[PDB]
């Protein structure tokens, strides 16, 4: 029930780039979308991923927007191309947490098996590891109570054999 | 003379998607823009269902990524051989027929997911001659993109 450990296939990290890049986000504005895989593990599988059109106001946290019925829609369409990768959370470009990230986290339960991940993608990484940060939503206890909080999980990267020589083959030129 | 370009994401889609389907051919449709008389440019691609092509996924996928800002045109299909590598097949070369019909330079791009596995990608793209003809295939790269992937593989392998 708990999870420990996740990893990223190359693709999404670079479906996140395109998508931050082809909205043309800059400055302080961050692209958002859906993660898929697998999450019924300690490990979750981070395979797959698709942008979602969301508004978010500048100052305003607590402004934002995100359209249900597009989830529902695009999560249908994956569903018929390969109903063994379940939606499993959300991805943004970060590049870190925000304030209005543990109530968007909310919203996103409502669509996942489990815990929903959270993927920050560093879209704009200069050349410090990897460029990613995931997290999960707990309760944190003062002993007297508790608050939600998120919790940093460790990543790295795994490719499916045909995705890894697609990526040595794209370096190659 | 003429070169079509297939963007990082396009390729590692083609190659997941024909991978996850062994041992049927698996098939989609490729975005882009055919940006003069002598290039395509492939950006990005998407999967079909598994079946005459469904013009209604077809065109709620497009509807949908135009919301998320990609709004490019059909510019071909992919499908794939797995294990047998890259050519067209009669039954490939009436879908490919349709497909001109629609848009004389529509291109037909095969990929082997399986004998990609042994280190190189097996990967081919055609057009009809009126029986059909193979493009030149060259990779567009970001400099962002190329960034990433190097690091990524350095973390990964180091
Ligand atoms: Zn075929």
């Amino acid at each position: 029930l708990q999870h420990e450990k996740v990893t990223i296939a190359p693709l999404v990290l670079l479906s996140a780039l395109d998508h931050y890049e082809r909205t043309q986000t800059k400055e302080n504005k961050r692209c958002v979308g859906v993660i898929l895989g697998d999450a019924n593990s300690s490990t979750i599988r981070v395979t797959n991923s698709f942008a979602l059109p969301f508004e978010e106001d500048e100052k305003n946290s607590d402004v934002w927007f995100l359209d249900h019925n597009y989830i529902e829609n695009m999560n249908e369409m994956c569903k018929k191309i390969n109903a063994k990768e379940k939606l499993i959370g959300w991805y943004h470009s970060g590049p870190k947490l925000r304030a209005s990230d543990l109530k968007i986290n909310e919203l996103f339960k409502k669509y996942t098996q489990n815990n929903p991940l959270l993927l920050i993608v560093d879209v704009k990484q200069q050349g410090v590891g990897l460029p990613t940060d995931a997290y999960v939503a707990i309760e944190q206890v003062d002993g007297t109570s508790t608050e939600k909080t998120f919790l940093h999980l460790p990543c790295t990267i795994e490719a499916e054999e045909a995705e890894e020589i697609g990526v040595e083959h794209l370096l190659r030129d | 003379k003429e070169t079509v370009y297939i963007s990082s994401i396009a390729l590692l889609k083609m190659l997941k998607h024909g991978r996850a389907g062994v041992p049927m051919e698996v098939m989609g449709l490729m975005l882009g823009e055919f940006v003069d008389d002598y290039t395509v440019n492939v950006v990005d691609v998407f999967a079909m269902p598994q079946s005459a092509v469904d013009d209604v996924f077809q065109a709620k996928m497009m509807d949908m990524l135009k919301q998320t800002g990609r709004d490019q045109m059909v510019v071909g299909w992919y499908h794939s051989h797995p294990g047998f590598g890259c050519w067209l097949s009669s039954v490939d070369v009436n879908t490919q027929k349709s497909f001109e019909q629609l848009n004389s330079r529509a291109v037909a791009v095969v990929v082997d997911p399986i004998q990609s596995v042994k280190g190189k990608v097996v990967i081919d793209a055609f057009r009809l001659i009126d029986h059909y003809y193979s493009l030149n295939i060259d990779y567009h790269k970001t400099a962002k993109e190329t960034k990433m992937l190097m690091n990524l593989h350095k973390e990964q392998w180091q």
